[PDB]
RNA sequence: UGGAUGCGUUAAAAAAAAAAAAAAAAAAA
RNA sequence: UCAGUUAGGAACGAUAGUUCACCGUCAGAUGUAAUACGUGAGCUGGGUUAAGAACGUCUGGAGACAGUUUGUUCCCUAUCUACCAUUUAAAAAAAAAAAA
RNA sequence: CCUUUUAAUUGAUUAUGCUGACUUUAGUCCCGAUAAACUACAGUUCUGCUUAAACUGAGGAGUCAAGUAGGUACAAACCGUACAAGGAUUAAUU
RNA sequence: UGCGUACAUUCCUUAAUAUCUGGAACGAUAGAUUAUGAUUAGGUAGUGGAACAAAAAAAAAAAAAAAA
RNA sequence: GAGAAGGGAAA
RNA sequence: GGACUCCUUAACUUAAACUGAGGAGUCAAGUAGGUACAAACCGUACAAGGAUUAAUUAUGUCCAAAAAAAA
RNA sequence: ACACAGUCGGUACGAAGUCGACAAGGUAGUUGAUGG
RNA sequence: AACAGGUGCCAGGCCAACAAGAAUCCGAUCCGUGUAUUCCGUAC
């Protein structure tokens, strides 16, 4: 290697890194942050998310808790569970999983009566939202130390990014979580979801045991240990509008993304406007000086953040209905069939 | 147990590591944790009094009336008003303040029977 | 010579973020670099896994639809 | 000791309630069932 | 066409010197 | 003898388990004391204080001697303090979404 | 519920306690002796050591162990494997 | 000629069991708790009194106001 | 004005 | 078959938190204050419990640290 | 965290307004106490 | 109340070849051998 390679500490650094110096320096960190916020100045809604099911349950427990009954019972009592009990009390409430089903029900629900709404593209809805998965996988042989990298390197990454990362580091043990994050994308792009916009948000590890085997010494016997893990991961398909204030406004673009832009400009796989439709994300310096130009637009209030997410969608949605056209005529296709294919 | 272990598990709450949850050392930690508020509890009425004593000193100094003569004046007037009053008095409503060590001067201050004019011979 | 004391949570905790970046920054972020470079040139080939792999290709995916501005597919012939 | 008082707790829990069923009470139901066959016991011939 | 070391050669002067890693009227980042 | 703004320095051997010493050379500058008689989780193990064995001596003996001898496994992958090395940064991992 | 009783052997922060689970040391110690190629027009890499004949009238000069330790698909499976006349006079059939 | 400083059964709430605290008093269908009554209430070994320890068993879980 | 002999430093 | 301070003593090198006697005080088994910092010295109207009132105990009054120097 | 990692305390809104507000001002919603 | 077994869990009267209730009302979400009231059988 390059043996003058600069390696971080968190902790600690030559320049002072005490816990005021910490203090002023994520102060300024944050404040960069925000300010790197470009914002709408008119919108007709503040739209927030929220999720029904869980409010029935929180509703439904503290029904249970003020009453001491079920929400209808009025002779008998509630009855918490006790050592050996084969009832759930709770058995009528959903599951985390049906909990998570029915979310992704209220989304495509939702985001089909936003086609039919007037006003619907000055409306703002934050950063929450969306469809969410939860995937495990188990038995694998892999310690919590070392999980805790390899998850670390994920967390928050689009789900090529992440798939990337974990193939370009040639380890046997993290095969398992490639095989789970693949089966993931698959999952998803058959139910339906924009793999384009799937991100990892969370990950959880779970313990399951751990294999002991003798070693035998000079003095003495020891028992060495195999792991038993089990990983859940946390997907995530950002609405449209978050995608195009992350991408877009913030430039925080996938490098899957950035870097199969650069492949096609550099095979000339595409045309001559290629670069000025990919400015806006296609390198760092480019990145950063449509930012600045964004941001002196917004602030002589020529750039119109509505517009710019509606035009942005709108090309989004046009190139996917594009490709779709085209696969099914490449089939050969009856013009009835590609019409009903649209309804 | 010296303590019940439930409220040793509620007195542990918000301590660091295994203090919160393991019952050998939130015993130790909890019974450390009262036994100190028992004996400042006792200790702090003092702590308060000298905080009083402090505050009136500097108000009466800001009068030129030290707080010895302050209270001499006062306990010799018949005036029982307490530190704690007296403090409150002074960092609250300075004028009661001011015309208390006026009070307390007028009994300090006293006259000899015969004064003597010195400026002129 | 043996420890006197049992390390703490805490200080376990950090020493998992520290290890955390010296492994990113010696190994893991050459490792992706190196990775993201090689796609210019097509993908590597074994001979050995001939029996079962694919043809060998030269082409790499463009993997996101919505930023395509060109053709999907070609229709078909007659 | 702890299994004890979460034992207790939970008999205490449960144990006076009407109608409860085998599920519900897991292992404190033969100890249910004595329980209210001694309170039915008062029943006979009135 | 060269490398290291001393068994080889040179110096034994400067200390407000050689040098360094935090320009600081910025008093609540 | 007294005195400092305390400045530069004082070599090697025979017998010997030795320290302190004796003797020999160089030099012509005995130095002294403390630091758990500094320092064995840094080294050696010659003396010395286990099992074997021998001489002198004491008892009736097994045995013994602040008498003499010969032989005899010197462990530890350093957690903390200390010290010597060593260290991009505001950012160049992830995240940080306001106003109403 | 309350009441009365119970011989429950009835209250565990501690016996280098017992039976176990799970942390710290730590992602630290631990990795045995020599290795290459398998090819866009022929071939014979290098090294350590040397009983590697398997009918020539001769069971091929031993014992013992593997309670079947060199069969078989890149298998720590399934299946198969010790024939004292050695069965193929199989120079056959095609 | 002063002042600082430790101590409240001043206020409020509890407790006293090897025969002497009023109490041999006032009540009494099973003691409600003393308002300027007294002594008072640090404590190892030792000794003593009391309150718990959610359970089980028992042939006593509806003569109980108002509502239903 | 004192083992003021914890530190500062006072007539 | 305890410790230290004090008074009076025997032994000791008129030595030792030395040894051994006769009496008081604390500790032992007694918190919070002073005496600079882990018993034995000083002091207590000695600690059932709660509270943002008060008192000249020892002992202080330049600062650390509460507490005097009008005209 | 200086801390056997606890304990006792712990910030006192608006005037951030203004067509404001006894004796003098030299009009600042400024000022009155003070010669060796 | 030991008027045993079984029946989705606590049944004298649902089954169990010889007695006697598909008894009624009330039950968060299914069921009830459960609560309350009542009738019947028993030399069991």
């Amino acid at each position: 290697p390059n043996t003058k390679r600069r390696i971080r500490d968190p902790f600690w650094r030559r320049s002072g890194w005490w816990r005021w110096r910490q203090q002023e320096v994520k102060a300024m960190n944050r404040s960069r942050a925000f300010r790197r916020h470009l914002f709408p100045r008119f919108t007709t809604e503040t739209v927030s998310f929220v999720d029904a099911a869980e409010a029935e349950a929180k509703r439904f427990k503290e029904i249970v808790a003020e009453t001491g009954r079920y929400p209808g019972q009025t002779v008998n009592f509630f009855v918490p569970k006790v050592e050996g009990a084969k009832l759930d009390p709770f058995a009528a409430l959903p599951s985390r999983q049906k909990r998570l089903k029915l979310r992704r029900k209220a989304v495509r629900e939702a985001e089909e009566a936003e086609k039919a709404r007037e006003d619907a593209d000055f409306v703002w809805r934050g950063k929450g939202g969306g469809r969410v998965w939860e995937e495990r996988k188990a038995n694998i042989p892999l310690g919590k130390k070392k999980l805790l990298l390899y998850c670390t390197i994920i967390k928050g990454l689009q789900i090529t990014d992440a798939i990337d990362w974990l193939s370009s580091l040639c380890l046997h043990r993290v095969n398992y979580l490639l095989n789970l994050l693949n089966a993931s994308r698959k999952k998803i792009h058959e139910q339906g979801g924009d793999i384009s916009r799937v991100y990892v948000e969370s990950y959880m590890l779970n313990i399951q045991g751990q294999i002991k085997r003798p070693q035998f010494r000079l003095r003495m016997v020891n028992l060495i240990k195999t792991w038993k893990f089990a990983v859940v991961l946390r997907f995530r398909e950002y609405p449209m509008d978050e995608y195009f204030h992350k991408l877009f406004i913030l430039k925080h673009v996938p490098r899957s993304l950035t870097t199969d832009m650069r492949l096609a400009l550099a095979g000339q796989r595409v045309g001559l406007h290629a670069v000025r439709d990919w400015y806006p994300f296609l390198d760092s310096k480019t990145r950063f000086f449509h930012r600045k130009r964004l941001k002196w637009l917004d602030r002589t209030r020529q750039f119109d953040y509505c517009l710019a997410r509606r035009v942005f969608k709108s090309k989004y949605e046009e190139n996917c209905r594009r490709r779709k056209i085209q696969v099914l005529q490449a089939r050969g296709a009856s013009d009835a069939v590609i019409e009903e294919a649209n309804l | 147990m010296q303590i019940p272990r439930d409220v040793i598990f509620e007195v542990v709450r918000g301590f660091r590591g295994r203090s919160r949850n393991c019952i050998k050392i939130a015993r130790v930690r909890a019974m450390k944790a009262l036994l100190y508020s028992s004996i400042m509890r006792r200790q702090r009425q003092r702590r308060y009094r000298v905080f009083w004593i402090g505050r009136i000193n500097a108000a009466g100094r800001e009068w030129s009336f030290p707080y010895a003569w302050l209270a001499t004046s006062l306990w010799r007037q018949n005036i029982w008003l307490d530190r704690k009053m007296l403090a409150n008095l002074a960092e609250t409503e300075p004028a009661s303040f001011r015309a208390l060590v006026n009070e307390g001067k007028s009994v300090y201050f006293w006259n000899p029977d015969k004064v003597r004019d010195i400026q002129d011979l | 010579a043996v420890p006197k004391g049992k390390r703490s949570k805490h200080k376990c905790k950090q020493r998992q973020l520290i290890y955390f970046f010296d492994q990113f920054d010696g190994v893991f972020k050459r490792r992706r670099e190196s990775f993201y470079r090689s796609f210019y040139n097509p993908p590597y080939f074994s001979k050995q896994t001939e029996q079962t792999s694919l043809p060998p290709s030269v082409l790499r995916p463009f993997r996101f639809p919505g930023f395509w501005p060109g053709r999907f597919a070609f229709k078909m012939a007659s | 000791h702890t299994e004890s008082t979460r034992r207790k707790q939970q008999y205490a829990s449960i144990i006076g309630k009407q109608g409860l069923s085998k599920k519900r009470c897991g292992i404190h139901w033969p100890r249910y069932r004595r329980r209210h066959k001694a309170r039915r016991a008062t029943k006979h011939k009135a």
